[PDB]
């Protein structure tokens, strides 16, 4: 439970940008294995992660440090590459979003404090 | 080894 | 070049830590599809990336910004997740290295 | 990439 300048950056600059991205829509809520006909999803992916959960954790001061938050973003993208076929459009969508994620993280303010 | 979301 | 603090950090902290890690050995040279018996590898992975390449690039000041180096690290990990079966040990090794990558990048100095 | 063959490669070996 903390508010830091980096977590505020992650909430208000990084997530705001990814959230509104045209490829973001499959990532804004937990993967719905029932809706999508993916009965194997939870057998392969043991730690589901999505932006909605990350955003809410940012708003409830769940994270102690930015790195904890960056790890959740990473799990979300990693689940997608691991579960899906290489040829699935979702993979290209994740890669596009994760490039922004890394770009924005490179500009994160570096007095880790509050 | 997946089942996937599709393409296309 | 004079080397940005960011690229100095990627070399002296991030690559330092990854190169020597006990899980790093599959990642230190390009994947050898012939040696490993992987006739589909270059069908699926269109942009191979490995630490030897990234390390050489850091040594020779090939990179213009930190984010370009960070992209290469990301491509290397991602190739791994995309190509291999979810249940392969290599995936776990990649996940462990990448967690370190992200942990360190969290503390990387500001640009400019 | 990763692009070409949808499925999931063939792999390096599991555990």
């Amino acid at each position: 439970g903390r508010v830091t300048n980096q977590l505020q950056y992650l909430h208000k600059v990084v997530m705001k940008a990814l959230w509104k991205h045209q490829f973001a829509w499959p990532f804004r809520q937990p993967v719905d294995a029932v809706k999508l006909g993916l009965p194997d999803y939870h057998k392969i992916i043991k730690q589901p992660m999505d932006m909605g959960t990350i955003k809410r954790r940012l708003e409830n001061n769940y994270y102690w440090a930015a790195s904890e938050c960056m790890q959740d973003f990473n799990t979300m993208f990693t689940n997608c590459y691991i579960y899906n076929k290489p040829t699935d459009d979702i993979v290209l969508m994740a890669q596009t979003l994760e490039k922004i994620f890394l770009q924005k993280v490179a500009s994160m303010p570096q007095e880790e404090q509050e | 080894k997946g089942l996937g979301k599709g393409g296309a």
